[PDB]
RNA sequence: UUAAUAUUUGUUUAAUGAAAAGUAUUUUAUUAUUAUAUUGUAUAGUAUUAUUAUAGUGUAUAGUUUUUUAAAAAUAUAAAAAUA
């Protein structure tokens, strides 16, 4: 994949909102464990 | 402004929200008994009690006395399906067996049942729980549900058991 | 590192077992025909924002 | 044959037994319901009620 | 082939509702059209008044096959499946009955 | 709004105000039950939507009878 | 006592034997010649037998994987038919009276 | 007013003892709050589904889970009391099961009538 | 999102600001920052009576 | 925004639980550090009784006259007993709508921690640091 | 303003080198002299022989 | 070798070993308190080729104790009755 | 209308949208807090007769 | 490579294995039977001995996993990962404990053999 | 067709009881104490396993345990000299 990464094969851009929604969801999972609720996946259908 | 009502034959259409049938198709854990009584219930009850309408009705005294056939038969020929759960007394000496009782019986009625029909005279207490009937599906996928029952844990004085020969 | 290559490896193992059961020589086997065509498909809901939805 | 007691009766018997134990020890037995009258407590303007909780 | 399928699938792709279900599965509802057709084609004696009347075929009668395979062959009625409208004739329509292999008995 | 078919098996964009559908997680397509649903058929016992009636008469006939 | 529980369980199931299928049931033509006392006596007999059979059926349903189908299932049907015949006779006599 | 006693609406105990739908025997003299009139169906369904919330902070008749079936409740047999647990007002309601004895030819009668071994696991028994 | 939190070597004050746990001898200011229905901090017990009264009376006389 | 320091420094005058320690409503000994069932109200004073803050049990932090909770979690010391402001001012006994025989108060000076003595205590203590001597 | 692409516009990606190097290419391998398994030079096995003398 | 045991600590402190062990688990597992449960740990019926799954069999320690629940959380009427 | 159009100030994170599933009984048992709710006469007699 | 993200894997270790007090004669070609069991040992170094403090620490950490609460945690983790959509996770009814009496007995026998 | 696409990616847990709501096959769910009939206890809602601690009591150190990836542009936040 070295030649591909050199010639920019693929989307040069990337997702930007994830590095914050990840920690938001981790805090929410902490809150769910506090409230004694089962932990669910963040993205069940948006995947 | 009026409609052209001279073009339709006199037949009543179906309402737009079509009503669901009164039959309850849900066989889950929150199944609800319908409090509304219908005419067919009374009709079947009369026909089962005194052969309506082929037989004249008995007088009010006989109908409201203990000698009316339903009550007479329920007293002299009782129909109570008390069955023992073998998983409690099979190859284990336990002090509290478990019975499956018709949901209409009570603790004192079960004590009398065990004391008179079988002779179990050592009963300390009874703990009753009402459970929904066991539901399942057959090969074709049709939903079946057994009759509702009551789990009765009966504490005794002397531990009892049933030995299974290996 | 490909899922399709893994699937073809499983198929190759099964076909080699079948050929050895038939009686052919393992060291002289050769892929004479490999081809794929579409098969059954399943649907999955894709709920989107603003009350939209699609089916994957 | 035991009389069917309630919690109020049990607390009143607790007061009685406390007074009796104080009398047996010899110190001044302070029976609470001796200062109780028709209008309420004789001297204390307080409010008391049975049965007492924990 | 379930374990092979789940092995060939990738660990990243997840599948949900493995032990429960969003919709209540205890509401009775009809089958698919082809499944109802399979039922109707297999169990035809469930229809009312399917049994032939009057019944004339009893075990011990000598009968000839008038159509189908084994035409013109005679035989004796061995058994009578009356509700299915079927006859078991002697040495007629003999087929192999495969009996699966149990723990201590081989496949016969 | 509704840039495709109306059935849930269609492949384009829909909307709730015009084509409201009940939540169907995963169901077989127009051709046949795929492996993604047969996995549920063999593990959970029914398709993961719960709207399908389990009809295993053929495998019953093949094994038990 | 344990003797009162041993009648809830089938003896052949305890001894790991094949429970044979009984002969028949109490028919109406035979129950017409019985008094009310004998009728309720055999009714309680049928009641105890039905309790035992229902316990057996429940046990096999609880263990359907380990234990196969319950042997000799016609006993439940025979008991039900006998009880229905007894009820028929009692109803006839009650209507006459 | 109502036909049923008022403890079924608000039990005499401070905790709310004696709340729910009480079924009575047809020949009994006591009267309960299980009525199937078009006017009583709402409150009966409410007791069956929603339950009843007491001012003490507890649900008396149906907290949650499986709903009760008032059509199969054992018949009412009395009224509550503060002294004891329960006063049996109607004794004829309780089924005192009583069977006859061996008097007569009862020793020859069997559950079945006589018409004129190692068990093995099977999938199906016909008869 | 905070630079002090992203910094690889956290300061003691930065680690104190993460003491949101309702506990004995915790960050009282960081626990008071959250609402009253979230943090279990009752009203301040201020001792009144003759003990402060006589003191302030002497100091004022 | 809160405008009060956190983790009050007791280097000038340490506030520690004494080995011997009785109550104000009860005059009975309390647990020292094993259980926080007591209520510590420190103010940095050796004024009798129970210097460097008195102590109360959770159950007994209530008024001693009417045997009720406190209004704003503020009690009134009355000849060695703790009364409430309606009791001290001479008003009638008012039954609270909330909890009756216990008040909203934290354990182990947690509720009285945000106010009191902090660092520095006096002015002559800062000049001790900023001077070389 | 995009429109449907014909099969010839789809196959133009195959003519490029970025498509062939990603999909249509083989591996240079040999048999591991210790494990007798196919192996590419530069990567080794979890084995006390293949970690000391990594072939 | 003398490692910490919950039963030994409860016997030392006289703290009802069952209640002591329940002190270190979610309240919904031992009491009738609102708590969510995973659908996988709930029992499922038997299938052809496998025995039945029971929640009480697969999690015996995660069972609610009605005795402890009533003696700790539910209120008794014997202290309330005033005749 | 505040927040959302259909839901209004009722936030999705706070509370339940519709807290009436089927039927709900507005009545509360023993809302009067009477000392004896068993009825006018129940158990022990109250006061001297006549 | 790691199947999830196709990342290249690397085995990092220390060089002087024989000159060490711990890990003297340990074989890393294959992991142990359990993660709490002592690692594999070559047949030549079977009589080796470990430092007593590290031995006691490892014994405590391993005895941590010999309880029934760990079996409950194991089944609950099965349930959690099955609810979270992770495939190839069996049902907590089909799972079996990592530590049993006979397995512990034979592992103790092997540990006494390795001394 | 877009589409070799956007999106997902599970390596580290600071908090404690109801009712509405939800009925998911609790096989005997619990095993007992007291007394005394009867009745019912595990899972919200926003079309979802979703920015989500439903604030009714009550208080607290149980760490009350699912977030990949080896450089770049533009963008998004945070910091950003002894120049002004
Ligand atoms: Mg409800
Ligand atoms: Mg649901
Ligand atoms: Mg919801
Ligand atoms: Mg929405
Ligand atoms: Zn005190
Ligand atoms: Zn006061
Ligand atoms: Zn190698």
């Amino acid at each position: 994949s070295q030649f591909l990464k050199r010639t920019f094969v693929g989307g040069m851009g990337y997702n930007v909102k994830r590095p914050y929604r990840i920690e938001i969801r981790m805090e929410h999972d902490k809150k769910r464990r506090m409230r004694r609720r089962n932990i669910g996946c963040r993205r069940m259908m948006k995947s | 402004k009026g409609w052209r009502t001279w073009e339709y034959q006199h037949t009543r259409p179906d309402p737009r929200p079509f009503p669901d049938p009164p039959v309850n198709d849900y066989f889950g854990r929150s199944r609800i008994w319908n409090p509304i009584a219908c005419k067919l219930g009374y009709v079947r009850k009369k026909a089962d009690e005194w052969g309506w309408p082929n037989k004249p009705p008995p007088p009010t005294g006989l109908r409201y006395s203990q000698e009316f056939f339903p009550f007479f038969f329920e007293r002299y020929f009782p129909d109570a399906e008390v069955r023992l759960l073998l998983d409690s007394v099979l190859n284990n000496e336990t002090k509290r067996p478990v019975f499956q009782i018709p949901c209409s019986m009570s603790k004192v009625e079960l004590v009398n049942y065990l004391k008179n029909i079988y002779g179990i005279d050592n009963v300390v207490r009874v703990e009753v729980r009402n459970r929904r009937g066991r539901r399942y599906k057959n090969e074709v996928g049709e939903i079946k549900m057994m009759d509702d029952y009551k789990v009765a844990v009966v504490e005794l004085d002397t531990p009892v058991s049933v030995e299974l020969k290996q | 590192l490909r899922k399709g290559h893994q699937i073809v490896f499983r198929a190759l193992e099964m076909a080699q077992q079948g050929a050895e059961a038939k009686g052919l020589d393992k060291e002289h086997l050769r892929v004479a025909h490999i081809s794929c065509y579409p098969g059954p498909t399943d649907k999955q809901i894709d709920i989107r924002s603003k009350g939209y939805y699609a089916w994957k | 044959g035991t009389l069917v007691f309630s919690q109020a009766m049990r607390d009143a018997l607790m007061d009685l037994e406390r007074a009796v134990r104080r009398k047996e020890l010899g110190l001044e037995p302070n029976y609470v319901w001796d200062r109780w009258g028709p209008v309420g407590f004789i001297d204390g303007a307080r409010t008391d009620h049975l049965p007492r909780f924990a | 082939r379930l374990e092979l399928l789940e092995s060939m699938r990738h660990p990243r792709e997840r599948d949900f509702y493995q032990d429960h279900t969003y919709h209540n599965q205890w509401l009775r509802r009809d089958l698919e059209k082809h499944q109802k057709q399979q039922l109707a084609a297999r169990y035809k004696y469930f229809a009312p008044d399917f049994e032939i009347s009057p019944w004339i075929w009893y075990p011990g009668d000598i009968v000839e096959v008038v159509s189908g395979e084994g035409i013109g062959q005679r035989g004796t009625i061995i058994a009578v499946i009356k509700y299915k409208n079927e006859i078991v004739v002697q040495n007629i329509n003999v087929q192999d009955v495969v009996i699966p292999a149990s723990e201590s008995r081989p496949e016969q | 709004y509704q840039r495709g078919g109306w059935s849930p098996g269609s492949k384009h964009q829909k909307h709730m105000t015009l084509n409201p559908t009940l939540y169907l997680y995963r169901f077989p397509g127009p051709h046949g039950p795929g492996p993604y649903t047969m996995k549920y058929w063999w593990t959970l016992g029914c398709f993961p939507t719960g709207m399908e009636v389990p009809f295993r008469l053929h495998e019953f006939l093949s094994t038990y009878q | 006592s344990a003797a009162a529980f041993y009648e809830f369980v089938d003896n052949n199931f305890l001894n790991n034997k094949r429970p044979p299928v009984p002969g028949g049931s109490w028919t109406v033509e035979v129950l017409r010649n019985k008094s009310l006392a004998d009728l309720q006596h055999i009714w309680f007999l049928l009641l105890k037998e039905r309790n035992m059979l229902k316990s057996m059926k429940e046990h096999y349903l609880r263990h359907q994987e380990e234990l196969g189908a319950m042997p000799a299932p016609s006993r439940l049907k025979m008991i039900d038919e006998s009880m229905r015949n007894i009820k028929r006779v009692v109803k006839e006599r009650d209507e006459e009276a | 007013k109502n036909s049923w006693p008022e403890w079924m609406d608000n039990g005499a105990d401070g905790t709310g003892y004696g709340i729910g739908l009480h079924r009575t025997h047809p020949l009994s003299r006591l009267r309960g709050n299980l009525k199937r009139s078009p006017s009583h169906v709402p409150r009966v369904l409410g007791m069956m589904i929603q339950g009843v919330w007491h001012k003490s902070g507890v649900k008396l008749y149906f907290r949650g889970g499986k709903p009760p079936n008032p059509s199969v409740h054992p018949y009412l047999t009395g009224e509550p009391c503060p002294l004891y647990g329960w006063k049996v007002t109607d004794e004829s309601v309780i089924r005192q099961f009583n069977m006859p004895s061996i008097d007569g030819t009862n020793f020859r009668y069997k559950p079945y009538v006589a018409l004129q071994k190692p068990l093995a696991k099977r999938l199906f028994f016909w008869r | 999102k905070e630079y002090r939190l992203t910094v690889p070597y956290r300061s003691e004050v930065t680690m104190l600001r993460l003491a949101n746990h309702k506990a004995i001898n915790s960050n009282i200011r960081e626990l008071f920052k959250k609402p009253l229905v979230m943090n279990n901090i009752k009203a301040i017990p201020r001792d009144l009576g003759e003990i402060p009264r006589d003191y302030v009376l002497r100091l004022l006389f | 925004r809160p405008h009060f320091p956190a983790y009050n420094e007791d280097v000038d005058r340490p506030m520690v639980v004494p080995p011997d320690a009785i109550c104000f409503n009860c005059d009975k000994p309390i647990d020292a550090g094993d259980v926080n069932s007591y209520v510590w109200i420190p103010a940095g004073n050796a004024t009798v009784p129970t210097p460097q803050g008195y102590f109360f049990h959770f159950g007994c932090f209530k008024c001693n006259r009417c045997k009720y909770r406190l209004g704003h979690n503020k009690f009134y010391s009355k000849d060695g007993k703790a009364w409430c402001i309606p009791c001290a001012l001479g008003r009638d006994v008012r039954v609270p709508t909330r909890r009756w025989h216990t008040s909203y108060v934290n354990t182990h000076r947690t509720g009285s921690r945000l106010t009191g003595h902090f660092f520095p205590r006096h002015s002559h203590q800062m000049e001790f640091l900023f001077d070389p001597n | 303003p995009k429109r449907k692409k014909n099969p010839m516009q789809l196959r133009r990606k195959v003519y490029g080198l970025h498509f062939k190097e990603k999909y249509l290419k083989m591996e240079e391998w040999y048999y591991c002299p210790l494990c007798a398994e196919p192996k590419k030079p530069g990567e080794w096995c979890r084995r006390e022989d293949c970690r000391q003398i990594k072939p | 070798r003398g490692r910490f045991n919950m039963d030994e600590a409860a016997a030392a402190l006289q703290l009802n070993p069952a209640y002591a062990a329940a002190l270190y688990r979610p309240l919904n597992y031992t009491f009738h308190i609102r708590g969510q449960l995973y659908p996988a740990q709930k029992g499922r019926p038997s299938r052809p080729g496998s025995l039945a799954a029971s929640q009480g069999r697969m999690f015996p320690l995660y069972q609610r104790n009605d005795r402890l629940d009533k003696e700790l959380f539910r209120l008794n009427s014997r202290g309330l009755t005033t005749e | 209308k505040g927040g959302r159009a259909k839901f209004g100030t009722r936030a999705a994170e706070s509370g339940v949208w519709n807290d009436v599933g089927g039927i709900t009984s507005r009545v509360v048992a023993n809302m009067e807090q009477n000392p004896h709710p068993g009825g006018d006469d129940f158990g022990p007699p109250r006061g001297p007769p006549k | 490579r790691r199947r999830t993200d196709a990342v290249a894997m690397y085995f990092v270790e220390y060089k002087n294995r024989d000159m060490s007090d711990n890990h003297k004669g340990e074989d890393y070609s294959a992991g142990p039977e359990r993660f709490f069991l002592p690692p594999r040992i070559v047949e030549t170094e079977k009589g080796i001995q470990r430092p007593p403090h590290m031995q006691m620490a490892f014994d405590r950490w391993a005895s941590k996993f010999k309880t029934e609460e760990f079996h409950h945690w194991w089944r609950l983790r099965h349930a959690k990962l099955r609810y979270w959509g992770v495939r190839n996770v069996p049902h907590p009814s089909d799972v079996d404990p990592l530590w049993t009496e006979k397995e512990e007995e034979e592992w103790h026998n092997e540990m006494l053999a390795n001394t």
